[PDB]
């Protein structure tokens, strides 16, 4: 892409995966050098962040937080859109969240955590957004099975 | 500071919330929104449906207007096909689509104004049901939308009734814009809040009617090159008076403009209703395509893996407005009690993306 | 298999006692006045058809139900308990809607939570549908009599502490 | 194309499926660790279901799962 | 409205099929289902909008088919009668009859409406209390047109 | 907030200070309140049977948290036993209700 | 002049005031239409018509479907390719309307209606069959108390 050759070969793991269908960019990031790679991608042109995807390829392997970050503001349209790809296990679910810098992350990664169980840190309120907080289990990842509730069935 | 329960009758309807607050006093300082309410899994049914048959699951999330959602989901699978809509099926799609984003904001301010009255709307909200009922047949729960276009062909009493659209509405529109101006209660009692500017809500999350309130002519479909929005009259609202009356000013902007586009449009006419079917069965492919639509709140997105099955392996909504959710929790620091409902109005959400 | 009612007589069998009976119930066939209960989809009927949450019997649930909305749901029919009954105008109060299969956080109906009387076709019909559903329920409760004011609390309980681990 | 074929029963073991939750209601109970579930799909990982349990289905491993029988049970 | 007289209860007790001409101008209806509530009867409820087949429903044991959600098998079983368990329903001796409320005239084909009353005749203590079309008044004319 | 139960038909779980039908105020003392519907009959000897059930499984169920997944399963399970008992004739219905839906299906002529 | 001030922001309010009385007294003359009980196209998506022996083989109303909720029985009939259907048992609390199969159907037997009072008073009611789902619904011009809907007109301001 442009900034993993640019901004990021300065010694930074910008991982390419190709390109992506329309536009976008996969470049693949590892969970330990995230926030400071954050800090790098915000100062860069690039403010606007939305729609992080928790897909849930590999059930039992490997996990995935990935970003849709890009660069639109108020009077340029510079839209140069990149999928920051962090990558995670079922044995590792440590990763960093970007809520100490970028706050509205809150929702969404409280879903991911909500709908994974990916477990986080520098995070203000770290809660089950849509299940109960006494909820086990997460039904998102496809090697999930919901137990035998009775409102789950009509009978 | 006495824990409000911000209950799921709320004395307002505009879907079902819990806001808990401390408010030491009248003022409230904290919020901590809980969600989860109106939640129905969309991601793992929709990785476990077929596109024609979440496609019929495409109405519970903006359903104020539903035109955007089965746009968005039809429109994911025509540009990873690449098959090519024809203009008059696209530009018909265009005019409903702006329809819809009348509907979104009149179905708003209905509401709106009548916390802060139903038939001062509904008078035109019959003839709006008139036209869902000649374009479609159903009143919001539409299923028309195909690879090649609408599933059907207008009939020739709805072009009629569209031409007459213009003047039976834009009248009392502008009898309605006036209020504003008028009524010094809506000068007093909504004025004030909603003090973010345009640095700010671009570095959060904000989008739609919250980062046009302060003077950013931001649109998508201006910057990315879609359904020849530079051929019709556009006019994004550049008002840059930041709070909620500046908001209200742009959603009777945005109105306007979609009057101007579909006015434009109501001669336009440049074509079947829907090309390339062969068989009534497909698949789709594997890409990495994110696709979105200028949503009435600010960019819905529809994120797409593809299994190259007759199933998405991956199928992942940006809803508009709960992205612009975010923001009240920084917008709750300083009002009262009887600001919160001016607040959950100038969101202008429903529950049904939000949990989805 | 079902039980055995008692059935021994109408005590109340004087022409002015089954006036009064036949009136009130009449004017409480006439007096539906429901607290709306919308918020879902089954909202949009209530601008072409009060706050205190335990005033009006007469409630009819317009709203799609969830497992995290059934603790508030019970509670609310605990704050509406002898007297009058819900009407499901929802498949979701019925069958749990267009997701009966594979919802987790949806319950199958009210149906195993409420007494329902009268089950709709579900969702948003025409707005006279209410209007027909409701003078059925006017049908419904002129056929009762207020069931000659017969009353019994089962009232189980274990005193023994149970195996407790809180936070 | 695959591992196995699509209707056997499917037994689980809780040391089995260590990989999934299996081990949080340590005791309540499940119900799928019987001859219950039934093998709907299949691509490495199978789809499962039970005949009689309406609930959503899931993904598992060929091996994680087991073909057990041909033997519904319902009422 | 009002009239005071109980000779719905006289043409129920004599006809056993009366269509109740009743508008939906509220609850008008259950009154005199009320009246044969309170003399000791039991009334039970049935629609025929949606009830096809009416003497294969009542009596011969008609199929439950549980709906399955693309999950569970046909299960193809029988379910109980409608009013055969109805009879079986009544636990003690006082309950003289079993009234039968049906609630939709439209949709219900004249024949089979005539089949549904000869089933009234069928059992002694089975009442038909069938719909009227929705006159303006209360009117209670018997089966004949059926 | 402060109810923290699994509440459906015939089985409450209603953690609170009830003795009597008088709510509060919220305690470890579990009031299984069942059929609040008059949908069966329930007669008095298998009411106590299925309480007895009841307190044998919240018994040998616990020692884990009690949190609201335990209370998922032994409602679920305590709806089994019902099922299970009304199935056997244990339990007969109502028909003292204005519904009277039976719940649980229709016993065949098996 | 504080008061002063006060005074001038009422009779900006009074102005307006009297302004938005003008528009409600002017909104409250909507005497024509008034939308009430009795006392659209053919498009309505209510209640589904359904005829059994033009249903013929292809299952595709159980395939298409959200939920998969039709139940129908088959057993095969031997060099005939009869599929001998039986029960045709549709849950209108598990149906949506949605209108999959209503369209998608090879044989097209599934089609809509304009009926939508199926308010009932059980669940199992609602289990429908074949015969039920036959039935011509109601000719709404030949009723004493429905008039003509205003379909292609709007504010006709005739009945008065
Ligand atoms: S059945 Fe559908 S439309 Fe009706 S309340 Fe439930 S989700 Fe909404
Ligand atoms: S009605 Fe449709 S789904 Fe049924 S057998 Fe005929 S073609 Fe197949
Ligand atoms: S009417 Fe709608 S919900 Fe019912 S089977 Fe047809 S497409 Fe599915």
């Amino acid at each position: 892409g442009t900034l993993s050759v640019w901004l990021a070969k300065r010694g930074l793991v910008h991982r390419s995966l190709g390109f992506d269908y329309q536009g976008i960019e996969t470049l693949q990031i590892k969970p330990e050098d995230w926030h400071s790679i954050a800090v790098i991608l915000y100062v860069y042109g690039y403010n606007y962040l939305r729609s992080q995807c928790a897909y849930d390829v590999a059930p039992g392997g490997l996990l995935a937080s990935v970003y849709h970050l890009t660069r639109i503001e108020y009077g340029v349209n510079q839209a140069e859109e990149v999928c920051i790809k962090v990558f995670t296990h079922r044995s590792n679910p440590r990763i960093p969240s970007v809520f100490w810098v970028w706050k509205s992350t809150d929702f969404q990664e409280r879903e991911s955590y909500d709908m994974l169980g990916i477990t986080y840190d520098s995070h203000p309120r770290l809660k089950r957004i849509l299940m109960p907080e006494s909820w086990i289990g997460w039904p998102l990842r496809k090697d999930y099975i919901a137990p035998n509730f009775y409102e789950i069935q009509d009978a | 500071l006495m824990i409000v329960n911000m209950g799921p009758h709320h004395p307002s309807m505009h879907g079902v919330l819990r806001l808990i607050v401390t408010l030491d006093g009248e003022d409230v300082v904290d919020c901590e929104p809980i969600l989860g309410y109106l939640h129905r899994g969309m991601e793992k049914i929709a990785e476990n449906r077929a596109i024609i048959q979440y496609l019929p699951y495409v109405t519970r999330w903006d359903y104020l207007a539903t035109m955007f959602t089965e746009a968005i989901t039809v429109n994911g699978p025509e540009q990873l096909g690449n098959i090519q809509v024809p203009k008059r099926a696209s530009y018909i799609r265009v005019i409903m689509l702006e329809l819809s984003r009348i509907a979104s904001h009149l179905l708003w301010l209905g509401p709106f104004m009548a916390d802060i009255p139903f038939f001062y709307i509904f008078r035109e909200r019959e003839f709006v049901y008139d036209l869902f009922e000649a374009a479609t047949g159903m009143r919001m729960m539409h299923n028309f939308f195909r690879i090649g276009g609408i599933a059907a062909d207008l009939p020739y009493g709805w072009i009629d009734k569209c031409l007459d659209f213009c003047d039976y509405f834009l009248t009392e529109v502008v009898e309605y814009q006036k209020l504003i101006t008028r009524n010094p209660i809506f000068l007093e009692r909504v004025e004030g809040v909603g003090i973010i500017g345009g640095e700010e809500a671009i570095n959060w999350g904000l989008s739609g009617p919250m980062l046009r309130a302060s003077g950013i002519p931001w649109d998508l479909r201006k910057i990315d090159r879609y359904e020849s929005y530079d051929e019709f009259e556009w006019e994004i609202q550049w008002q840059k008076q930041g709070d909620s009356l500046a908001r209200y000013l742009v959603r009777l902007s945005e109105m306007t403009e979609s009057i101007k586009i579909i006015q434009q449009a109501l001669e336009g006419l440049p074509y079947r209703f829907i090309s390339k079917k062969p068989s009534p069965t497909f698949e789709l492919s594997k890409q990495e395509l994110y696709v979105r639509v200028e949503a009435p709140k600010g960019e819905l997105g529809i994120f797409l893996i593809g299994d190259q099955s007759g199933f998405p392996w991956r199928w992942k909504i940006r809803p508009p407005g709960f992205i612009n959710l975010q923001i009240l929790p920084e917008l709750v620091k300083r009002m009262k009690l009887a600001d919160i409902m001016t607040i959950l109005g100038s969101i202008d959400i429903i529950m049904g993306e939000v949990d989805r | 298999s079902i039980k055995f009612p008692i059935l021994d007589r109408t005590t109340k069998n004087s022409v002015i006692s089954t006036t009064l009976n036949d009136l009130s119930n009449w004017s409480r066939l006439s007096s539906l006045w429901p607290l709306l209960y919308g918020t879902s989809c089954c909202f949009i009927e209530f601008a072409s058809l009060r706050s205190s949450p335990r005033q009006a019997d007469l409630i009819l649930t317009a709203g799609t139900v969830t497992m995290k909305m059934a603790p508030s749901l019970v509670r609310l029919y605990e704050q509406m308990p002898e007297p009058k009954y819900v009407i499901a105008m929802g498949a979701c109060t019925i069958t749990g809607g267009m997701f009966s299969t594979d919802s987790y956080s949806t319950v199958r109906g009210v149906d195993k939570l409420i007494p329902v009387d009268v089950y709709l076709p579900g969702c948003p019909p025409k707005p006279e549908a209410v209007i027909d559903a409701i003078t059925k329920l006017r049908k419904k409760i002129a056929r009762e009599i207020y069931k000659d004011r017969i009353r019994r609390c089962f009232t189980t309980n274990h005193k023994f502490f149970v195996v407790r681990s809180p936070h | 194309v695959y591992s196995m074929k699509k209707g056997q029963i499917v037994r689980v073991e809780k040391e089995k499926y260590l990989n999934s939750i299996n081990y949080l209601s340590v005791g309540g109970l499940d119900y799928i660790y019987e001859d219950r579930g039934e093998v709907l799909d299949l691509r490495e990982y199978a789809l499962v279901g039970w005949v009689g349990i309406p609930t959503a289905p899931a993904w598992l491993p060929t091996d994680m799962l087991i073909k057990c029988e041909k033997l519904v049970y319902e009422r | 409205v009002k009239p005071d007289i109980g000779q719905w209860l006289q043409d129920v007790e004599e006809h056993k099929a009366i269509a109740i001409y009743a508008p939906h101008e509220g609850g008008y209806e259950g009154r005199y289902l009320n009246r044969l509530k309170m003399q000791g009867y039991y009334f039970l409820d049935i629609s025929a909008r949606g009830l096809g087949d009416p003497e294969t429903t009542l009596l011969k044991n008609y199929p439950v088919c549980p709906a399955h959600l693309g999950k569970q098998p046909i299960a193809r079983w029988y379910y109980p009668p409608e009013v055969d368990y109805r009879l079986a329903a009544l636990p003690p001796s006082a309950k003289g009859l079993v009234v039968w409320v049906l609630e939709a005239k439209v949709l219900s084909k004249s024949e089979l409406q005539f089949l549904a009353l000869l089933p009234s005749l069928r059992p002694n203590v089975r009442v038909i209390a069938e719909c009227g079309n929705w006159r303006k008044f209360v009117w209670k004319p018997l089966a004949e047109i059926a | 907030g402060q109810w923290l139960s699994s509440v459906t038909r015939h089985v409450r779980i209603y953690a609170a200070y009830i003795d009597p039908e008088t709510c509060e105020s919220q305690m470890d003392k579990l009031t299984l309140i069942l059929d609040p519907t008059e949908e069966f009959v329930w007669d008095d000897e298998s009411c106590n049977k299925v309480y007895s059930y009841f307190q044998e499984l919240v018994d040998h169920y616990e020692g884990a948290p009690l949190t609201e997944y335990t209370l998922r399963l032994i409602g679920s399970d305590v709806e089994h036993y019902i099922r299970k008992m009304l199935f056997d004739g244990e339990i007969q219905y109502n028909m003292d209700a204005r519904v009277l839906n039976f719940s649980m299906g229709k016993p065949r002529v098996q | 002049t504080g008061f002063m001030n006060y005074g001038q922001q009422t009779l900006r309010a009074a102005r307006y005031i009297g302004q938005g009385f003008m528009i409600t007294l002017s909104h409250t003359n909507r005497l024509p239409v008034t939308i009430q009980y009795p006392y659209t196209s053919e498009r309505f998506r209510g209640r589904i018509h359904f005829e059994f022996d033009k249903c013929i083989a292809c299952e595709v109303c159980v395939r298409v479907c959200p939920i998969d909720l039709p139940v129908v029985d088959w057993k095969l009939e031997t060099n005939i390719r009869k599929k001998r259907l039986l029960n045709y048992s549709i849950d209108f609390g598990i149906c949506i309307f949605c209108g999959n199969c209503v369209e998608y159907c090879p044989t097209n037997c599934l089609s809509m209606t304009e009926e939508y009072e199926f308010s009932t008073y059980d669940r199992h009611e609602l289990n429908y069959n074949q015969i039920a789902l036959g039935r011509l619904p109601m000719s709404v011009i030949d009723d004493y108390t429905i008039r003509t809907i205003w379909n292609s007109p709007q504010t006709k301001n005739g009945v008065n």
